[PDB]
């Protein structure tokens, strides 16, 4: 709901708010991982494909 | 070598890889036959032409 200025600082500034696990079996979300590197658009412009 | 890392990971010390090669052994034979008549002329002397 914030500033466009402030959602595209939050998109790239290592968020994390919606992750999952990179190469885990089961998919699992991420315990605050900063070594894996992913971005989330469906988190940001809010749309599935 | 290592990255030095800011973010809290379990850091990998000084590695080092200790890995040898053993060499292969190719052991290769033809055989080849000589008949006795072509080495009773070869070891004796001829005087006839």
């Amino acid at each position: 709901n914030r500033g466009l200025y402030n959602m595209v600082n939050e998109y790239s500034q290592r968020l994390g708010g919606h992750p999952a696990t990179s190469n885990t079996e089961v998919q699992f979300v991420v315990i605050a991982g900063t070594d894996v590197f992913l971005e989330q658009p469906c988190s940001f412009l809010q749309e599935a494909f | 070598p290592t990255i030095a890392h800011g973010d809290g990971r379990r850091p990998s010390k000084q590695r080092t890889f200790i890995v040898v090669k053993n060499c292969h052994k190719h052991h290769i034979s033809t055989e080849m036959e000589l008949s006795m008549l072509d080495l009773e002329i070869l070891h004796s002397i001829p005087e006839t032409p």
